[PDB]
């Protein structure tokens, strides 16, 4: 490549990853963090522990 | 495609033969791994 600090666009070097996942063929391992809530008490309320 | 594993320690003091007692086994470990198992071995510590 001749990537020089001269170069405009469609010239000046990039950096790209691609990222992949896999689709239903084995137990989750790597997933967003689910969001928490704080925790209240003696008080009619619906809970998802 | 779990592969569960449950244990138990327990200090005997008969020579050979199994106890003539109860004891339950608490689970030990859960592994998310896929395979289709069908045979196994043992591994042993020789003196070598
Ligand atoms: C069980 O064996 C078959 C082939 O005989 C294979 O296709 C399958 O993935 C195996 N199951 C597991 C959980 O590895």
């Amino acid at each position: 490549y001749g990537f020089q600090p001269t170069n405009g666009v469609g010239y000046q070097p990039y950096r790209v990853v691609v990222l992949s996942f896999e689709l239903l063929h084995a137990p989750a391992t790597v997933c967003g963090p689910k969001k928490s809530t704080n925790l209240v008490k003696n008080k009619c309320v619906n809970f998802n522990f | 495609g779990y592969f569960k594993i449950y244990s138990k320690h327990t200090p005997i003091n008969l020579v050979r033969d199994l106890p003539q007692g109860f004891s339950a086994l608490e689970p030990l470990v859960d592994l998310p791994i896929g395979i289709n198992i069908t045979r196994f071995q043992t591994l042993l510590a020789l003196h070598r």
